[PDB]
């Protein structure tokens, strides 16, 4: 479903590395989030211009 | 002020795309871990290759 | 820890209701951040006002 | 806008409060998750209070 064989010997090292990217979800999408909204309030500052 | 405006949409494109690329593959990841820590949550060392 | 003895015999069900839960944490606190932070950003323009 | 200011420190202060207190109960029903699909994930198949 997700690789084809993907290290089912030890596969506790990838759980880790995908709690990492959940990691990386929250603060891509935090980040991403406060950004646009950041600079769509400069765009209101330039509409108002 | 209107080029900053293009630069900027052009800009806000690039974070919704970045935001929903982000949002899926990782929900994607989400889902992936889920069904490793639900099925085999370290069962493969009960398993042991024995 | 969480129930006093809530059916442990056979617990399989509740994982499945923490599920929901955990999928709900994610909503409940990606869209109370993102208010607080979309006010912490009018906060600042209210401040710049 | 002062006025302004001071409305929405309540609304952050709620927001606040309200994400500290939901990401409390949920992160402890989500550790519980974790705790139960870690040292119990069908293990007790294994133990089968024999």
């Amino acid at each position: 479903r997700q690789g084809r064989q993907y290290q089912a010997e030890d596969l506790e090292a990838l759980q880790n590395e995908l709690e990492a990217r959940q990691e990386a979800l929250s603060l891509s999408v935090n980040e991403g989030g406060e950004r646009r909204m950041e600079m769509r309030q400069e765009l209101e500052q330039l509409k108002q211009k | 002020l209107r080029q900053r405006h293009t630069e900027l949409e052009r800009e806000v494109s690039r974070f919704e795309d970045q935001t929903q690329q982000q949002r899926q593959q990782y929900a994607q990841a989400k889902e992936s871990l889920t069904t490793l820590n639900r099925l085999i949550p370290q069962v493969t060392l009960l398993l042991d290759e024995t």
